[PDB]
């Protein structure tokens, strides 16, 4: 996986946008999703 | 345009002295000689000289700018011993050694060529 | 444009040379075997015979 | 009498075209200069080749930003005349729309 | 405490180089001798050009510095002759300067050789080296080279013109016993002309005790002097500098006491 | 005011109003000879 | 005057419309070293516009082997947009297909 | 094919491309089509023959040439389009050879792979062992080296040129220079150099000189500078002419010297002419006569070389001054080898002080050990070991990149043979002391350049100057005197060090100081 | 001031002998090499033969790079490493790197065994030509030597076509370099 | 039109204003120096004489002040003009007769800048505090800018080719402001991260290395020429 | 040097009045003459009125007899028949 | 966030928009912080 | 038939004649005589 980083990435974080170059979510789980691979 | 004139790596211009003596209070018997438009070719010789003295505890010379013309001695003895005293007997040894050496060099130059 | 002198390096003479090493490479001599000949030990020496350019000769074919 | 060309020096039509080494020399002009090159108001002036897309070719791009799933170009140029170049279009449409 | 007791053996001497050996004495002095060689012996070279005419295809302080660089015969002559800036003269005078003239008209198709033949001076024991000859320029049909130059008394540390020494090759403990330089892999060096060691053998013993000593010189002369003497002349202004430092020296004690 | 002629190298005097041209030659392009003063090289 | 201002100026076009008029089509020839020279007379530029902003021409491609030198670039803006020819590279100069 | 081989029908030029899957068959024969010559193979054979090389051999005399190759059809032109279809092989004898068949239908041949190279990058010596950027580098320093520009260099008036004294062909060369012909222009001086760090002046891409070879006309050059002077009579009375003015004939003049001047108002050539000099004296009659003379820049301290009046295309008189500044190397001169290896020069040793070898030899130029490993230049010490088998040799080394009859072995062997370390490397003794030193120095011949780039014309100050019209503002007058940007990087630089009484006086007092009467009732002043 | 002064005792150069490597070293880096390419030529066929099961989260030719990629890596690594440990104490480029005062690891790799994979955007070299990264290669070809991997060290010299391929990627890094010294000075002054 | 002299980067809004020109500032190459301290910069003597520093003439340097007038611009060091306390300038050079030249208190003499005069330093781009710190003046014999090989990380400076920009404070408030705030020692540790800016570099860094192994050792003679270049020694040799 | 040293501590913003335009201005009557000189020489009421400042550099201007760079200009006014609007 | 089975306190966004507008100004401060961190800490540079 | 030793010799000496045929500007010079 590729995530915008470095220069640019410091651009968007001062020049905020509603549309970044790669929006993404980090999602974690609190279950047993998180320790099981199926479930997750 | 900066550029120096290059007889002054060896002419005292007016009012220069060739060798001033500061005695060093860091340390007893120490003096520091320092001889302007000189480089390591006196440096060397002399404090090699002085190294040879037993009673010269320190002997190191010096140049403390290459763009400079100037040389630093510092020579420590013993108290009963000068510095001074120090570097004109290493002249003194210096020049006996030198003129050893044209005299035999001489007589080498003539068993060359007289066969 | 025109062979130096002395040797930038160690200062030997070498502008009287030019002419001589022509001449010996003119007379089937190797470049190492001319400067030989010529007396060339160091290769410092013998770099600026070997590397000479002498562009005078041409600058010569213009009229003054 | 209409006007007058600037002229590339060693070309065909330079004055020094065919000329020996020996003739340069005796028109002070260098034997190893290479010409190729103008001389205007005495500034030796060189045009530099400009690099550019070819004609009269179809070419078929995407744009992802645009709203053409797919668009094929084509710059047409007369043979050896007419030099404006006419430029076509032929575009499909994004399906994005629903 | 007191001076060492130098030996000389000179192994070769010709006309254009000197090899000899000097033993017991300290690589300072060594190094100072050597570095005399090559800066504080004195010798003629041009260091006055004036240039009245010159069509050549080199520019005048071109030609000027070419001619800096011709080696003038000053074997018997540096030492009589004064320095200008010690002279009393108005600028120049036979007493610290040796005029050259040089007036070369091409006037044949043949291209004409500039040498340092055509280098002419009033006083006949100062001329140049050679006179195959140092080549000045070469000049076309009708092209004219006239100066008057003047040279002067000057040593290497001032301007490398005035260096008489061609190469001054310098080498001691050849078998590298006192390890002063450390070889990574010593059978890959070759061995020193004066190497007293068996083939099979690189490196000699390691001598805790050593100390430089025994070292070899090789002074190659440009022509100027010859290299006898060119170290003579060495010896005798490293032994004159000392000497007026001692003199400075005595003044400056006198003064502090 | 001596003039050299760039084509035939002929020396020409010529004043501050006449125009700059060969006397014989005709060639349009002229040299200043070298001055008489003299300059002092160092042959460094 | 058209051509002479063309090649003098370098504004490659009408004097009147030189606000469209290419810019830097001819150069001062480089007299620094035979070598610039003659990098000068074999020299390449790129375009600057929509064919440059949508494919960057700013890049080594595959197909500059033999043709495009691969060192030879200047350093700054420039680089990638101004190339030299390959020693024995040669463009064609057209001819008529009948 | 046959057509376009036999030049019967289809020019050489014609490039005939064959899309087998799409089923199309493209002939081009516009212009703009960049090709190459390359040799064609058939069977796994070159149709080039020993006939052929002989012929070739034996070009003049017998009228064979190039053309006679493209003929016979040995060799075609292929552009990027027919190329794409198109086999190459990059040797006869490797890649088209009776082995593991890993191609058995190659179309062409690659007459040599080092002709994709350019004119500048084709100066390199071993450029395939240089990290790309350092060739790059040295393509754009290439340009900028002196030498000798072109051989009718005197009869030519140019704004700026530079000519090196004794430019020398390199003793490590590339058979393409033959075809560039650095070797009857060389720009640049083959150089004992020595890689050592001897006293930290050469340090961070710095050099050191040998002072005494500098003095020996080591890497001299000439500066001519070129001044155009036109007397225009444009105006109902507004007329120039060129003559010595007075002091009180015109309206104003200076205090500089108009003596140099002749009665023409031209300097002749031989005068020395330095700083607020005129060369060209010209008065312009005031609608008395205002001096409307020209200068030279201050910093400039040369000869005048050549002094031409002739009509130019106006028909207006006008005057070419050429200028002649001799540029001895100094401090700040900079100089790169064939490699990226560009410095500027630290210091300037004399003979004495530089290392020697046994031999006496001292190196002309030392240069940090550390500006080799980061960059990657193993072309540079390759060049140096080459240059020194070279120079013991009395053969100019041959540096083609892709040579396989070349490598450090044969090179390191070859050094050998002539009692030398068989990796360059000498016993050097410190010049100081004459003590050995413990490391052996890697020193040997390599071919540096002068770039054009001199420490005497960047060289500038400012020190209460003049200053323009309306802003009041520094600007340089009859010298390089027009001060330093203060830009709004520096203005936060010092407002980060908190140095506001500094900020003020660069950007107020020094700038353009002014003072003004103002009301207190009423903020307008009046 | 007298760290510099012992140096003129010490000395320090750099030259051939610190990039020359022990014959054994070559050998095995050699030997390293022909693994590699006997490795990659195993996973081209599986992935020919279609026995290449693609890893979750990638498609098939994002795996078959993947592998490839990490083989090669693996033989620039311990091609490096080997040429490292054939090092002796007196290699000038060896007591820079440890000194770190200039160069590194890689440097020293890249210098005596390997250059190694030349990379443009992240990837192998693309197919330019019409499934060709050159000319002088069958199509499809997805071999080390075809995609950019230069297998020869700078010592020993590049080949003819990894010479080219090296010059595609430095172009990159000129171009990164350019692209900072135009940029990075501008978000300053905006922060400011 | 005026809206069109405003606006602008060239304009008085932006262009003017926020940025100018300033005086009493030179540019030149920068090479490597060692044997100067991270807080000294060389600079070349014509420069050196054509920048000048207004001193106040005291009792304490009446004296000095005047022999500078004396010596005048012709020869450095020397002094260029003599402000007295009316305000007005007078040119040395075009007035050399002594007799109007006596210096009294209150007058001000530009005398040339000279050693240990403090100048601010900078590498362009300005991208931290470090780009631009206080150095001491120490007059050299040829036309560059010398730097230790210190300071060089701090300016992200190199010896092949940069050019560096020199600025000379005119007034006692702004030396002491540089003296105190902006002087190289001073800002050897760096806020940003909090460790130092500039250390030892390539040269010194590995002779270190190579001189701290375990097996240097250095005879008598070794270890009096190098204690011969410790500023700091106490002048008492060590027990081997 | 008569009067003290101050600092702007503020800046006000405001459009000038008509009245004290007209009051402030040293051109009495306006500017109605749209040459710059009559005969060669400056003239009352032109547009290089030498009230507004100082003309050569060698010349002086009446109103605050200073020379070219101590002279900070005085501003003149123009009568507008008919009131104009501002862009 | 509102999906079951996921962590509604560690789950997080890269878009300081959407973190603005779900979780408040403060998150935002803390978010930008975490990002502008993770990108000057990437390459191993450290900032006070 | 060029053997492999010759054939160093070979493609240099075809090299050597395309460079006297066409010269290195010789683009230049053909664009504009069309
Ligand atoms: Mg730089
Ligand atoms: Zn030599
Ligand atoms: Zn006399
Ligand atoms: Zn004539
Ligand atoms: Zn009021
Ligand atoms: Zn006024």
């Amino acid at each position: 996986k590729n995530v915008t980083l470095g220069v640019p990435r410091l651009k968007e974080l001062i020049n905020i946008s509603k549309k970044p170059k790669t929006p993404s979510l980090t999602v974690f789980l609190l279950g047993q999703s998180a320790r099981d691979a199926e479930r997750a | 345009m900066n550029a120096p004139p290059a007889f002054e790596s060896f002419l005292l211009f007016e009012g220069e002295k060739k060798i001033t003596i500061n005695k060093d209070t860091k340390v007893p018997n120490a003096c520091l000689f320092t001889i302007n438009k000189e480089d390591h070719t006196l440096g060397n010789i002399i404090k090699s000289q002085l190294l040879k003295d037993p009673q010269v505890l320190f002997a190191g010379y010096k140049v403390p700018h290459p763009l400079e013309h100037k040389i630093i001695i510092r020579v420590q003895t013993t108290p009963d011993y000068s510095p001074q005293e120090a570097f004109t007997n290493a002249i003194t040894d210096l020049i006996s050694e030198l003129s050893l050496l044209e005299e035999r060099f001489r007589v080498a130059i003539k068993d060359k060529q007289e066969g | 444009m025109i062979i130096p002198v002395r040797c930038f390096t160690c200062g030997k003479i070498v502008g009287n040379k030019w002419e001589a090493y022509l001449g010996l490479l003119q007379a089937e001599y190797t470049e190492g075997d001319a400067l030989d000949a010529l007396g060339l030990k160091r290769y410092c020496c013998r770099r600026m015979l070997l590397a000479h350019v002498d562009l005078i000769e041409k600058l010569l074919n213009y009229a003054p | 009498f209409i006007g007058k060309i600037p002229i590339m020096l060693r070309s065909t039509y330079c004055l020094l075209n065919g000329l020996t080494d020996r003739d340069l020399c005796e028109l002070n002009e260098c034997p190893l200069d290479p010409g190729g090159y103008f001389i205007i108001n005495g500034s030796e002036k060189v045009l530099i080749a400009q690099e550019k897309m070819a004609t009269n070719t179809v070419y078929v791009f995407a744009k992802k930003d645009s709203k053409y799933a797919y668009t094929g170009e084509c710059r047409s140029c007369l043979e050896n005349s007419s030099r404006p170049t006419s430029t076509i279009w032929v575009s499909m449409l994004a399906r994005g729309g629903q | 405490p007191y001076a060492n007791q130098p030996t000389v053996r000179i192994t070769e001497l010709t006309d254009e180089n000197v090899k000899f050996i000097i033993e017991n004495t300290d690589l300072a002095v060594a190094n100072s001798i050597r570095r005399v060689f090559i800066a504080e012996v004195p010798i003629i070279a041009i260091d006055w050009v004036q240039i009245d005419a010159n069509s050549s295809v080199l520019h005048d302080e071109f030609i000027a510095h070419r001619l800096g660089l011709i080696p003038l015969t000053s074997d018997d002559i540096v030492d009589k002759l004064q320095y200008s800036r010690d002279c009393t003269c108005e600028e120049f005078c036979p007493e610290c300067s040796v005029e050259f003239t040089l007036d070369v008209r091409c006037n044949e198709d043949q291209t004409r050789h500039v040498t340092s033949r055509d280098l002419i001076s009033n006083s006949p024991r100062v001329i140049p080296v050679t006179s195959d000859d140092i080549l000045i320029v070469k000049l076309r049909k009708g092209q004219e080279l006239r100066l008057r130059a003047y040279a002067k008394k000057g040593f290497g540390k001032e301007h490398a013109k005035w260096n008489p020494t061609a190469g001054v090759a310098f080498e001691y403990d050849p078998d590298n016993a006192l390890r002063h330089t450390v070889y990574p892999k010593p059978e890959e060096w070759p061995k020193s002309e004066y190497s007293e060691l068996d083939e099979d053998e690189s490196q000699a013993p390691y001598d805790p005790n050593g100390k430089p000593e025994r070292f070899y010189y090789n002074v190659e002369s440009c022509g100027s002097l010859r290299p006898e003497t060119i170290v003579l002349s060495a010896l005798s202004g490293l032994k004159k500098k000392l000497s007026d430092l001692q003199t400075q020296l005595s003044h400056e004690i006198q003064s502090d006491v | 005011m001596i003039y050299i002629c760039g084509e035939c190298h002929t020396e020409n005097e010529i004043k501050s109003r006449d125009p700059i041209r060969c006397r014989e030659c005709g060639y349009r392009i002229m040299y200043k000879k070298r001055t008489k003063r003299l300059v002092v090289f160092d042959a460094r | 005057d058209g051509l002479k201002y063309s090649l003098a100026t370098g504004n490659w076009g009408d004097q009147k419309k030189a606000h469209q008029a290419r810019a830097g089509v001819s150069q001062v020839l480089n007299r620094l070293t035979f070598a610039s020279t003659l990098s000068h007379l074999r020299r390449l530029n790129s375009p600057i516009g929509r064919d440059g902003k949508l494919a960057k021409p700013r890049q080594l491609h595959n197909t500059l082997w033999g043709m495009v030198c691969p060192a030879e670039t200047p350093e700054g803006h420039a680089v990638g947009l101004v190339k030299n020819l390959a020693l024995m590279a040669y463009i064609s100069v057209g001819s008529q297909p009948s | 094919r046959k057509l376009r081989r036999q030049m019967d029908i289809i020019v050489s030029e014609v490039s005939m491309i064959r899309d087998i899957r799409e089923r199309e068959i493209r002939i081009y024969t516009d212009a703009g089509r960049i090709c190459r010559p390359l040799l064609i193979v058939e069977k796994q054979k070159l149709l080039l023959k020993k006939r052929h090389i002989d012929q070739l051999k034996e070009r003049e005399y017998n009228n064979y040439s190039w053309q006679d190759l493209v003929a016979s059809g040995v060799v075609e032109y292929i552009d990027t389009l027919e190329e794409e279809t198109v086999m190459l092989a990059m040797t006869p004898d490797d890649l088209q050879e009776k082995e593991v068949a890993y191609c058995s239908t190659y179309t062409h041949c690659e007459i040599h792979p080092s002709m994709i190279l350019g004119v500048c990058a084709s100066i390199i010596p071993f450029p395939d062992h240089n990290q790309s950027p350092r060739n790059t580098y040295q393509s754009a320093m290439g340009k900028q080296a002196m030498g000798v520009y072109i051989t009718n260099f005197h009869v030519r008036m140019d704004t700026l040129a530079h000519v090196l004294y004794y430019p020398q062909k390199p003793l490590v060369t590339t058979r393409s220079m033959e075809y560039l012909r650095f070797r009857e222009l060389p720009a640049g001086i083959n150089s004992i150099v020595a890689i050592a760090s001897y006293t930290g002046y050469n340090q961070e891409d710095s050099v050191i000189m040998n002072r005494s070879a500098v003095d020996r006309g080591f890497f001299r050059s000439v500066f001519y500078r070129s001044y155009k002077e036109q007397e225009s009579k444009k105006g109902f009375d507004q007329e120039e002419v060129f003559e010595k003015p007075t002091r009180e004939t015109c309206q104003g003049m200076r205090h500089a010297i108009y003596d140099k001047l002749d009665d023409d108002g031209l300097i002749a050539p031989g005068v020395r002419v330095s700083g607020d000099d005129v060369i060209i004296g010209k008065t312009v009659t005031l609608p008395t006569k205002r001096d409307c003379s020209t200068f030279l820049r201050t910093s400039e301290t040369g000869i005048v070389d050549q002094v031409m009046v002739t009509l130019n295309q106006e028909g207006y008189k006008f005057c070419k001054i050429r200028v002649r500044s001799v540029r001895i190397p100094q401090i700040g001169d900079k100089f790169a080898s064939r490699h990226g290896q560009k410095g500027t020069c630290g210091i300037q040793y004399r003979q004495e002080d530089m290392p020697f070898t046994c031999e006496g030899i001292t190196p002309d130029i030392i240069i940090n050990p550390h500006a080799i490993p980061s960059r990657m230049t193993i072309g540079h010490l390759i060049e140096c070991l080459q240059g020194k088998v070279s120079a013991n040799k009395g053969e100019i080394g041959d540096a083609t990149p892709f040579n396989d009859a070349v490598n450090v072995q044969k090179i390191s062997n070859l050094l050998s043979d002539y009692g030398y370390h068989l990796r360059g490397n000498e016993v050097l003794y410190n010049g100081f002391t004459g003590r050995k030193i413990t490391s052996q120095i890697f020193i040997g011949p390599t071919y540096y350049q002068r770039l054009k780039h001199m420490v005497d014309d960047k060289i500038h100050s400012r020190a209460r100057g003049p200053i323009q019209i309306l802003n009041r503002q520094p600007m340089e007058g009859r010298s390089r005197d027009g001060g330093l940007r203060f830009g709004e990087m520096e203005r936060d630089c010092q407002i980060a060090h908190g140095a506001a009484q500094f900020l003020r006086e660069r950007l107020f007092e020094a700038s353009d100081p002014y003072q003004v009467h103002v009301c207190n009732l009423c903020g307008i002043m009046a | 001031t007298v760290i510099n002064n012992w140096l003129l005792i010490e000395g320090h150069t750099i030259g051939i002998g610190d990039s020359i490597a022990d014959s054994k070293t070559y050998q095995d880096i050699q030997n390293t090499i022909k693994k590699a390419k006997q490795d990659v030529i195993e996973v081209i066929e599986k992935a020919h033969n279609n026995e290449l099961e693609p890893t979750p989260g990638n498609t098939l030719r994002q795996t078959f790079e993947n592998q490839v990629n990490r083989i090669l890596n693996d033989a620039r690594d311990k091609t490096g490493s080997s040429a490292q440990k054939s090092l002796s104490e007196y290699n000038n480029f060896k007591s820079m790197v440890v000194s770190g005062a200039k160069g590194s690891k890689i440097n020293i790799s890249q210098v005596i065994a390997v250059v190694g994979q030349q990379n443009v955007e992240g990837k192998r070299i693309p197919f330019g030509f019409k499934h060709r990264t050159l000319p002088h290669f069958i199509k499809d070809d997805y071999g080390p030597e075809s995609r950019g991997f230069v297998e020869n060290s700078y010592l020993a010299g590049l080949t003819p076509t990894e010479f080219f391929f090296h010059a595609m990627g430095g172009r990159e890094g000129l171009i990164d370099t350019a692209v900072k010294t135009a940029e990075t000075g501008y978000i300053q002054r905006r922060l400011i | 039109s005026l809206k069109q002299r405003l606006k602008g980067k060239e304009g008085r809004v932006r262009g003017n204003l926020m940025g100018k020109r300033v005086d009493f500032s030179a540019r030149t190459v920068i090479t490597p120096d060692p044997n100067l301290s991270i807080d000294q910069v060389g600079v070349p003597r014509s420069i050196a004489a054509n920048m000048t520093f207004a001193e106040i003439v005291t009792p304490f340097n009446i004296d000095r002040l005047q022999e500078l007038v004396r010596r005048g611009n012709s020869q450095y060091p020397g002094a260029k003009y003599i402000i007295r306390d009316n305000g007005d300038r007078i040119d040395l050079r075009f007035h050399p007769k002594p007799s109007d030249l006596h210096l009294q208190t209150g007058y001000k003499v530009e005398r040339h800048m000279c050693d240990g005069d403090i100048v601010i330093f900078n590498r362009q781009p300005t991208l931290h505090k470090m780009s631009m710190m206080g150095h001491r003046v120490r007059i050299l014999p040829w036309s560059t800018f010398r730097l230790n090989l210190s300071v060089t990380t701090p300016y992200n400076a190199d010896f092949d080719g940069d050019e560096m920009n020199l600025h000379l404070p005119q007034s006692l408030e702004t030396r002491a402001e540089i003296q105190e705030l902006a002087m190289v020692p001073r800002m050897i540790v760096t806020p940003q991260s909090n460790r130092p800016v500039m250390g030892i570099v390539q040269d010194t860094l590995t002779a270190v290395r190579k001189f701290t192994k375990r097996d240097v050792f250095l005879e008598r003679g070794e270890v009096m020429n190098l204690l011969m270049f410790l500023s700091t020694w106490d002048g008492k040799v060590p027990q081997p | 040097s008569a009067c003290p040293l101050r600092t702007i501590k503020r800046v006000q913003f405001g459009v000038l009045s008509p009245d004290e335009l007209k009051r402030m201005s040293v051109t009495e009557g306006g500017i109605k003459y749209p040459e710059t000189t009559e005969g060669g020489r400056p003239k009352l009421g032109g547009l290089m009125d030498p009230r507004q400042g100082v003309i050569e550099r060698t010349g002086r201007c009446q109103t605050c007899a200073g020379n070219m760079t101590e002279c900070p200009g005085h501003f003149g006014h123009i009568e507008l028949a008919k009131p104009v609007f501002h862009v | 966030l509102s999906e079951k089975d996921v962590d509604p306190v560690r789950t997080t966004s890269n878009d300081i928009v959407e973190i603005f507008t779900v979780l408040g100004i403060e998150a935002v401060r803390k978010a930008l912080e975490r990002e502008l961190y993770h990108v000057i800490s990437f390459d191993g540079s450290y900032v006070n | 038939e060029i053997t492999p030793d010759l054939w160093q010799e070979a493609c240099w000496i075809v090299i050597s004649s395309y460079f006297d045929e066409k010269g290195l500007v010789r683009q230049q010079l053909d664009s504009f005589d069309e």
